[PDB]
């Protein structure tokens, strides 16, 4: 007859003004990870703030984001040449879904990423932003591997010398503002919620209402949908036990 | 603690060239871009070019076509600044920076006094 | 090529009071710049990245301000070893990077 969303009771602001508004991002090899945690996000403000070319949500609609309460969020930002942000997704293949950044097969979370070419392109070329080009073996998802060394291309070693079957793991994309319009750099920030709403600490803002208990009720309990009658019950519920199924 | 060390004064004459060193110590080499920076006495600075490690590449500065080459020894982790057509208004002390991190020259150089007269 | 203006060019203190220098670009250059300082006979050191960030090492009175054209370093207690000239870096466009024209801060 009614619906009550009860959702947990917290009014801290996600910062998300400060992983898609950061002045510099990680370079791909190195992407910044931040753990979003016990805060309100509103993703229809961060869906309608700007130019966002790509924004892939996998395993959840984009629009249903504020009626979710995830257990954590992580927001892995990094910048990636146009060509490239095709290969941010789950199931793809190439040198940044390999030697850079792995996304698992069994993502669930958004992806987003707009052409910023007017803050990681300089005239005489941005050489900030490197990506691995040489590993012995395809990443695993969610790792980062930030080491330096030279790849031994050749039977003989290279001893930490670069030279003749010797390369540095490591190039450069060199942004430019005259670049092609997939060869610019795009500032991928791909989010992550751990759908698993035991511990729900980030929501949407979802305003609460009052719990009727003894009539039916369309109850959407900290993220968990269903309809039924909502009773007192005396379970011995341990202190770290959100349901009981 | 990185430390870069330039090589000694030197003193040309008009119409000559100079060629000066910055000896890259410590850290990894191959990913900061090594930045010349001249200053002529009662002047500011000045910018000359670039020299990047991880590119394999040089870059010179628009009011100095040609003028400039820069060139660098990976293995002994030295970079060489080439000037040429030296004449009595290049008389400035050529700093080497490495433009590290954060594209700012955190790591400046001891800086050669380069005097060119007859 | 992107040419900067700082203003003013000459400025005098005393010991302990605020001081405030503007670096206005030419070009929106976002807040891609930097601030030195140069003790005569000595190599520069940054003291300003970003625009508003702080060097590590740097003493935390200085504090700068300012993105899209027009930039301003402040130092809120002006001290006697504080007194050399500071230029300020455009590092937005590589060909070629302009400094500043040099601001000497001088005893009043
Ligand atoms: C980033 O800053 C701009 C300008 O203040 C603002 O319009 C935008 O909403 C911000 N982005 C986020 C995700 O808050």
């Amino acid at each position: 007859t009614e619906s009550i969303v009860r959702f947990p009771n917290i009014t801290n602001l996600c910062p998300f003004g400060e992983v898609f508004n950061a002045t510099r991002f990680a370079s791909v090899y190195a992407w910044n990870r931040k753990r979003i945690s016990n805060c309100v996000a509103d993703y229809s403000v961060l869906y309608n703030s700007a130019s966002f070319s790509t924004f892939k949500c996998y395993g959840v609609s984009p629009t249903k984001l504020n009626d979710l309460c995830f257990t954590n969020v992580y927001a892995d930002s990094f910048v990636i040449r146009g060509d490239e942000v095709r290969q941010i997704a789950p199931g793809q293949t190439g040198n940044i879904a390999d030697y850079n950044y792995k996304l698992p097969d069994d993502f669930t979370g958004c992806v987003i990423a707009w052409n910023s070419n007017n803050l990681d392109s300089k005239v005489g070329g941005n050489y900030n932003y490197l990506y691995r080009l040489f590993r012995k073996s395809n990443l695993k998802p969610f790792e980062r591997d930030i080491s330096t060394e030279i790849y031994q291309a050749g039977s003989t070693p290279c001893n930490g010398v670069k030279g003749f079957n010797c390369y540095f793991p490591l190039q450069s994309y060199g942004f430019q503002p005259t670049y092609g319009v997939g060869y610019q750099p795009y500032r991928v920030v791909v989010l992550s919620f751990e759908l698993l709403h035991a511990p729900a600490t980030v929501c949407g803002p979802k305003k609460s209402t009052n719990l009727v208990k003894n009539k039916c009720v369309n109850f959407n309990f900290n993220g968990l949908t269903g309809t039924g009658v909502l009773t007192e019950s005396n379970k011995k519920f341990l202190p770290f036990q959100q349901f009981g199924r | 603690q990185v430390q870069l060390v330039e090589s000694g004064a030197e003193v040309k004459k008009p119409g000559s060239s100079v060629k000066v060193s910055c000896k890259a110590s410590g850290g990894n080499f191959n990913m900061y871009t090594i930045s010349w920076v001249r200053q002529a006495p009662g002047r500011g600075l000045e910018w000359m070019g670039r020299f990047i490690p991880i590119a394999n590449k040089a870059n010179y500065a628009q009011n100095f076509p040609g003028r400039v080459t820069i060139t660098a020894d990976k293995s002994t982790s030295t970079v060489y600044m080439e000037l040429r057509s030296l004449t009595s208004d290049d008389t400035a002390v050529y700093y080497c920076a490495r433009s590290g991190s954060y594209d700012a020259f955190d790591v400046w150089g001891q800086g050669t006094m380069v005097t060119v007269s007859s | 090529a992107i040419r900067m203006t700082q203003s003013p060019s000459t400025l005098s203190a005393s010991v302990g009071d605020r001081v405030t220098i503007t670096c206005r670009a030419s070009q929106t250059i976002n807040s891609w710049l930097a601030w030195y300082q140069q003790k005569p006979g000595k190599a520069p050191k940054l003291l300003i990245y970003d625009a508003s960030n702080l060097e590590s090492g740097v003493p935390s009175r200085f504090s700068g301000s300012g993105s899209g054209t027009e930039f301003t370093l402040t130092i809120s207690s002006l001290q006697p070893d504080d007194f050399a000239t500071y230029y300020c870096q455009q590092y937005e466009s590589y060909s070629p990077i302009t400094f500043g024209q040099g601001t000497r801060l001088e005893i009043k």
